[PDB]
């Protein structure tokens, strides 16, 4: 997209702040990559980051208050009342490298060429849809269902409908991002989130570090 | 079109509802197969499923209540009382695999293309009608009664009155799952189907593990039982 | 180029030749048919090298002995890892002559891959039409035949197929020797390896 | 592989293959899995006969085995696996050489061997010395030849119910719990 | 889109509220009429349903406060422990009650109300009849027919349906309907202040 489908899609999120980059992401040449491409890289990447907090955001409700799968063994192994960043430091490393890993498969899957093309869009630095994510379609073995809308939910929607919920999406992101982070900030530093005191547990450990033994340095196998 | 269909069965089935497919796995691509392919293994699922569960329940009434045949045979090792869970742990290891081979064969006859095709029907996959059992007529050996209308009752009933009868029996059996469930789940989870609490004994044992436990390994044949 | 018509471009890197150090670009079409026959040996190697460690490392032996006094299984009861020092002298000597005589008449074949050559299509009778030799005429690819009932389109797939399970299996052959040596390195991998 | 012979009516009247291995089968391989469920035929065949009379109170061969050593046929147990057991390792490679030599034979001596055209299966050395089927119509050869098939198709997987009865004791009904 | 008369602007909401009541008018702070049709249609749906609710239970609040309890058994005939509405009215206060309610008895209440609600929403239903939902332009409140011999009619015959049973409307007249809407409305709205005036005390 081009810097002025930037200025109107923030003119679009919220007319009243607009186009709002003060530091110029949108016009720094991302390796070298044309404008119309580093605003697909940047705009992909806002998209990404607002997914994966809101989800974040509501796991760690969700692990603070130890509500747990009921039939499996990981989650009864991994003690009860931690604070929420130590339910993810609790857990068998082989389980963190299988989760981490199909992020990986799931994200060669959305940047390949053949399947977007096959489905009709391209990449996000290519002009294609940022956001987007291609189903199974060409996948070497069948499966259920795909990842953005497993069920039909959405298959007839309107364009005007998709227009306002990408907005939403990336409003709600970019909100969910500082909540997320409100969360982390309050249980690593206390008394930084000012409105949270008392409310979030406390942690010590680094939330940047996946893993509790070092893998560049001495990891545990299974 | 299969879609079309079948949307018009659900609406036979119930039209204040209608079409109720929350999942799309109508138009989800299973296998890879079309549209017509996957509706038609749907649908099959469906009548299987219904079918099973209906005679489950009747099963379920006849075990638990007391109904057993008389003389030598696989309900003198079921002790007496015992729930309808404990019937099919109680029957010897061989009678519970000779059940699950017999229904084994069932199945492979009702899937075969012999026989589907002796009756000049084709899999319910690949345009036919998804719930059709065929006849025994490639069965190397012939075989007396087939499985669905052996007295051959409705010989001539009307293609109305055969719609109308899988509309039935789709519905029977949707609601005949619903039911032998509940009683599965009251002795598992209790206070579950709230009917049936005080009914039905609670049942420690794993309902999904055929063969588990595998039951009395006694020998019930007696005049020719050289294999014991 | 030859590098152009070759198979081995996949739906994964974007239906493109997978090179970023442009070598394919820089060397001349002679080397680039010398990398796809090393690249289909190296594959099929580690095709069969990666099951055969699967294998080691469930402990899955032939009933029997190999030699007179050593079990399959007492050469496989330390892992996959010390299973060639438990193999007796003669039986790796034999193994690794026979893969001597293979590698010799595949090269000795006078097409050659390099000098008017297809690449990885070692021929398919070697120790044939060698003076002073005779061998059954045992097909070394597909003795069964299998390769009849498929059309050349059939073939191609099933070519990319090829090249493909060979890269993975040279990925995966390497995990496991890695696992073994370093314990953390590979995870996934239990202690067998 | 429609057009082999196998095809009784005891499979409706059609090629019995689940997996579908014909399917890949070419001609020539067909031709190798023709020949190698003959040779399975052959031998499970001749391995069933020999352990029923063996077992089921048949006449034992009379004199010693090997009078050096000792060992009588009455000597050798009547029971699967302990009379191959005690056989003399000597007698063990006799037969097993004079079986490697009748094999490489059937390899080399048939001149369109069944991988290069050929008929799967056929040996001219050892079948009928006496000339026993000599002169049979085609026909009556073709329906001989479904029988062989047939009756080897049960014989190996009756000879594997007895190595399974000895290897895991009650897992064949209608044969004794010890081998 | 939608294709009735039914109030979708805060025109049609003045218009309504002037009826309903010339002195206060259109009284909207949070300006939930500056919304979508389908949200008004909701809102005036919603105020509707809250007001049966509120009448119901603050006449049935009267009711048991008074102390005009049921002359039958509540339980104990498939083999159970036997209660009776005398019991339940001697456990307390209204809420008393229907704590003193055994469990499965709440559960088929509860059920009973979710099938009249789901009628209710059922659009085929109303379509059936002479509605569509109240979101895509249909009137709020009308409960469709329970009795009938449609295609979407209930297996076993009903007696007959929720709302006028025995035609007590019978033929009101075609706007003195409107007006009783209009004093629905407004009694609702007190029924509501009441009940939970009942309820903190
Ligand atoms: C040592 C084995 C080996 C060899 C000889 C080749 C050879 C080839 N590959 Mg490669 N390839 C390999 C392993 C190998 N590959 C593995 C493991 C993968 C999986 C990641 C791939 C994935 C892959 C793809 C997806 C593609 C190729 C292609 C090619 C061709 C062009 C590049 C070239 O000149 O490579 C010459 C190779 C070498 C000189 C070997 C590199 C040696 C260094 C020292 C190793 C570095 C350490 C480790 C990381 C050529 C036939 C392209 C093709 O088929 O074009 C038609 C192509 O598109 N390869
Ligand atoms: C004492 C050991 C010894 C002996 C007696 C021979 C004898 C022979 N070699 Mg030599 N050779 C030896 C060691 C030996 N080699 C070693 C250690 C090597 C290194 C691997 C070679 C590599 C070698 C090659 C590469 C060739 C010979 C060939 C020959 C044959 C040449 C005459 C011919 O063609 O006759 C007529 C041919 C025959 C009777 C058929 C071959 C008979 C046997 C199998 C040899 C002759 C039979 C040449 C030949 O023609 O071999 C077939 C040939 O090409 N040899
Ligand atoms: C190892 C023995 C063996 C072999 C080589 C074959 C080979 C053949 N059979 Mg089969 N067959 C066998 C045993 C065998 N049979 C037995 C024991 C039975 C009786 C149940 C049959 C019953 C049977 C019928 C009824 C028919 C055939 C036919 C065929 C042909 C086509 C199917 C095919 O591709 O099979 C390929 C088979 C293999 C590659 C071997 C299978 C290997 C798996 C892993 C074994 C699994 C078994 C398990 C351990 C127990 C082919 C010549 C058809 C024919 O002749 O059509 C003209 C035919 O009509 N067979
Ligand atoms: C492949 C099949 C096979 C195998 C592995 C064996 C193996 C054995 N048989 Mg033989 N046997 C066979 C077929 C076989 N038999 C058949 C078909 C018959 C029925 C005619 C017999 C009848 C028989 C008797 C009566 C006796 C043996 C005995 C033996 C043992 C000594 C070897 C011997 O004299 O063999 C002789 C085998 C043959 C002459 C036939 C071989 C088959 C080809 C096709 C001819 C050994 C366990 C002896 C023993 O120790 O018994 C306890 C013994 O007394 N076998
Ligand atoms: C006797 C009868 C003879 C029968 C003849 C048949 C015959 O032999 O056919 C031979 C044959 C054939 C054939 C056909 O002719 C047939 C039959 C018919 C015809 O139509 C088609 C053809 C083709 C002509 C093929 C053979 C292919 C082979 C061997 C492929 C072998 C392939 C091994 C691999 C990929 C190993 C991979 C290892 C991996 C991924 C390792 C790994 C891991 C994990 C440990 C998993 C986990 C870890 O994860 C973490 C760390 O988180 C990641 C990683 C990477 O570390
Ligand atoms: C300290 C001070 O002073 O202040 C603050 C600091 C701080 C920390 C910021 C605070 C906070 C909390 C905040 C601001 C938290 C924000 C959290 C946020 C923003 C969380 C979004 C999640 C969204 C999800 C999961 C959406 C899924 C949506 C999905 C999966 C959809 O289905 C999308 C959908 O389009 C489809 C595909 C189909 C359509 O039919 C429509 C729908 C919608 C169904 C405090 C505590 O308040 C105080
Ligand atoms: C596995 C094991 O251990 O099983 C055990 C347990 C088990 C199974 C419970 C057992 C049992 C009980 C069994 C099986 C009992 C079976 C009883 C049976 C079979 C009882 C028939 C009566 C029929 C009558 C009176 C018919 C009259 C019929 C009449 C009047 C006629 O003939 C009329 C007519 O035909 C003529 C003459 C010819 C024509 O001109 C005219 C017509 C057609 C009109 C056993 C035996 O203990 C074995
Ligand atoms: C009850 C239960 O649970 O399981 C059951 C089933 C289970 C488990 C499978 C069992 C088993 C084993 C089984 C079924 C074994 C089967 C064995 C089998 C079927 C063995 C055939 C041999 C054929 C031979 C030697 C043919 C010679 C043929 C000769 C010498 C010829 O050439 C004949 C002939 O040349 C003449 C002389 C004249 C010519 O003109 C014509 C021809 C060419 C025709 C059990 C244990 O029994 C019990
Ligand atoms: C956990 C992650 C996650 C969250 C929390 C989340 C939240 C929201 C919210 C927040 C309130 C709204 C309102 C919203 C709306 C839309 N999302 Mg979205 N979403 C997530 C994940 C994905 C993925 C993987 C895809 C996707 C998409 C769309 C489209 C389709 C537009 C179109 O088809 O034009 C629309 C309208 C698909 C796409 O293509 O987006 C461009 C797609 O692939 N979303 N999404
Ligand atoms: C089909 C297979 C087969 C063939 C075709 C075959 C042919 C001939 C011929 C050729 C005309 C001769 C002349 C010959 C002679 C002897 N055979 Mg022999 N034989 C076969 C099989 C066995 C087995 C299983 C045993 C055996 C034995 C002996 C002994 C005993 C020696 C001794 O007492 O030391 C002597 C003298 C036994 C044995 O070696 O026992 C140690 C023993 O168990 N053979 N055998
Ligand atoms: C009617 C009907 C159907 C049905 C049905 C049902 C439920 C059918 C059930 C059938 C069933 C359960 C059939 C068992 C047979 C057992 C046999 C043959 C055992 C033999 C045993 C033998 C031959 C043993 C012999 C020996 O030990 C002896 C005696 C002594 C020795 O001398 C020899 C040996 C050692 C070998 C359809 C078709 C499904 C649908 C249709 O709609 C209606």
């Amino acid at each position: 997209e081009t810097k002025a489908d930037l200025e109107a899609l923030a003119k679009d999120l919220n007319p009243a702040v607009g186009f709002w980059d003060p530091l110029a992401l949108s016009d720094y040449s991302f390796w070298g990559t044309s404008q119309e491409a580093t605003i697909g890289f940047l705009r992909e990447a806002e998209i990404k980051h607002g997914r994966i907090a809101m989800a974040g955001f509501v796991g760690y409700i969700v692990h603070s208050n130890d509500i747990r799968w009921t039939f499996d063994k990981v989650a009864a192994s991994v003690p009860t009342g931690l604070p929420a960043p130590a339910v993810w430091d609790a857990i068998p490393d082989i389980a963190k490298w299988q989760i981490i890993l199909f992020v990986g498969v799931m994200e060669s899957w959305r940047e390949n060429k053949v399947v977007l093309e096959a489905e009709g869009q391209k990449h996000y630095m290519s002009g294609g849809k940022p956001g987007y994510f291609p189903s199974f379609d060409l996948l070497p073995h069948p499966v259920p269902f795909p990842l953005f809308d497993p069920f039909g939910i959405s298959k007839r929607a309107t364009e005007e409908k998709k227009a306002k919920g990408r907005l939403a999406e990336i409003n709600n992101g970019r909100l969910a991002m500082i909540g997320l982070f409100g969360f982390l900030s309050e249980a690593t530093v206390p008394g930084s989130v000012p409105f949270l005191k008392g409310v979030v547990p406390a942690y010590t450990g680094e939330v940047m570090a996946p893993f509790t033994q070092n893998i560049f340095t001495a990891p545990t196998a299974l | 079109s299969a879609k079309a269909d079948l949307e018009a069965f659900a609406k036979e089935c119930n039209p204040v509802v209608g079409y109720w497919d929350p999942l799309g796995l109508a138009d989800l691509p299973l296998w890879g197969q079309d549209q017509d392919a996957v509706i038609g293994w749907l649908r099959h699922s469906e009548i299987k499923h219904g079918r099973i569960a209906m005679a489950g329940f009747v099963g379920y009434i006849a075990h638990a209540n007391g109904f057993r045949f008389g003389g030598i045979g696989p309900q003198n090792v079921v002790p007496e009382g015992a729930s309808a869970p404990e019937v099919w742990d109680s029957i010897p290891f061989l009678a519970k695999l000779q059940i699950i081979g017999a229904i084994g064969v069932l199945e492979h006859i009702s899937e075969d293309k012999n026989f589907l095709a002796a009756d000049g029907m084709k899999h319910y996959m690949r345009g036919g009608k998804p719930g059709y059992f065929p006849t025994f007529s490639a069965n190397v050996h012939p075989m007396p009664l087939n499985l669905f209308d052996p007295f051959k009752w409705s010989k001539n009933a009307s293609p109305e009155k055969k719609a109308k009868g899988l509309v039935t029996e789709t519905n029977n059996g949707r609601l005949a799952m619903l039911g032998l469930f509940g009683f599965l789940s009251e002795s598992k989870i209790p206070g579950s189907v709230p009917a049936l609490s005080g009914i039905i004994p609670s049942y420690d044992g794993d309902y999904m593990q055929p063969f588990l436990p595998t039951g009395p390994d006694t020998s019930l044949w007696t005049i020719g039982n050289l294999w014991a | 180029a030859l590098v152009d018509s070759m198979e081995g471009v996949g739906e994964e890197t974007g239906g493109q030749i997978w090179d970023p150090l442009g070598i394919s670009e820089a060397v001349s079409d002679e080397a680039v048919m010398w990398f796809r026959a090393s690249e289909l040996k190296h594959g099929r190697v580690a095709m069969l090298a990666s099951v055969g460690y699967l294998v080691g490392a469930a402990k899955i032996s032939f009933p029997g002995e190999l030699a007179k006094g050593v079990t399959f299984a007492s050469v496989a009861a330390n892992g996959p890892y010390q299973a060639w020092d438990a193999v007796p002298q003669a039986g790796k000597l034999q193994i690794l002559s026979i893969i001597l005589a293979l590698e010799w008449a595949t090269e000795a074949k006078k097409p050659h891959y390099m000098r008017g050559g297809v690449p990885g299509k070692i021929e398919q009778l070697p120790f044939d039409g060698i003076q002073g030799l005779w061998a059954p005429k045992i097909k070394f690819w597909d003795p069964l035949n299998f390769t009849g009932a498929l059309s050349a389109e059939q073939k191609a797939r099933k070519r990319k197929a090829e090249l493909k399970n060979g890269r993975l299996a040279m990925i995966g052959i390497i995990s496991f020797i890695t696992g073994h040596n370093l314990p953390g390195s590979v995870p996934a991998l239990d202690s067998s390896f | 592989v429609s057009d082999m012979e196998g095809t009784g009516p005891e499979t409706g009247g059609k090629v019995f293959d689940p997996m579908g291995l014909s399917k890949i089968a070419s001609a020539e391989t067909l031709a190798w899995y023709r020949a190698a469920e003959l040779k399975h035929s052959r031998v499970a065949m001749a391995a069933v006969t020999g352990w029923a009379w063996v077992s089921s109170g048949g006449p034992l061969f009379p004199g010693y085995l090997s009078v050096e050593q000792g060992v009588t046929f009455e000597s050798l147990g009547r029971d699967g696996y302990a009379a191959w057991a005690a056989v003399p390792e000597a007698g063990k490679f006799q037969i097993l050489g004079v079986i490697g030599i009748l094999e490489i034979l059937s390899e080399s001596a048939v001149k369109p061997h069944y991988m290069a055209g050929g008929t799967p299966g056929k040996v001219p050395l050892l079948w009928d010395p006496l000339g026993f089927t000599a002169k049979l119509s085609p026909e009556t050869l073709a329906r001989k030849r479904l029988a062989e098939l047939k009756n080897g198709r049960l014989a190996m997987i009756g000879v594997m119910s007895l190595v399974s009865a000895h290897f895991i004791p009650n897992s064949v009904p209608l044969l004794p719990g010890s081998v | 889109p939608w294709s009735s008369s039914e109030i979708k602007d805060k025109a049609g909401l003045e218009a309504l509220a002037k009826k309903l009541n010339p002195t206060v008018g259109l009284w909207d702070p949070l300006g939930i009429a500056e919304t979508s049709p389908e949200t008004i249609g909701w809102f005036r749906h919603a105020e509707i349903k809250h007001g049966r609710v509120a009448m119901a239970a603050f006449v049935g609040y009267c009711v048991q406060s008074n102390g005009i309890h049921f002359p039958w058994n509540i339980q104990g005939w498939q083999g159970t422990p036997v209660v009776s509405f005398a019991d339940i009215a001697a456990a307390g206060g209204p809420a008393d009650q229907w704590d003193a309610l055994s469990t499965p008895a709440k559960l088929q209440i509860l059920g009973v109300i979710g099938f009249l609600e789901m009628w209710s929403e059922t659009s085929v239903v109303l379509k059936a009849d002479g509605q569509e939902h109240y979101v895509r332009g249909g009137k709020p409140g009308y409960f469709p027919k329970l009795s009938r011999s449609d295609e979407m009619a209930f297996p076993h015959p009903v007696p007959l349906n929720l709302w006028d049973p025995f035609g007590f409307t019978s033929k009101m007249t075609p706007e003195r309907k409107e007006k009783a809407l209009l004093a629905e409305v407004n009694n609702g709205r007190l029924a509501m202040i009441g009940i939970f005036g009942m309820i903190s005390a």
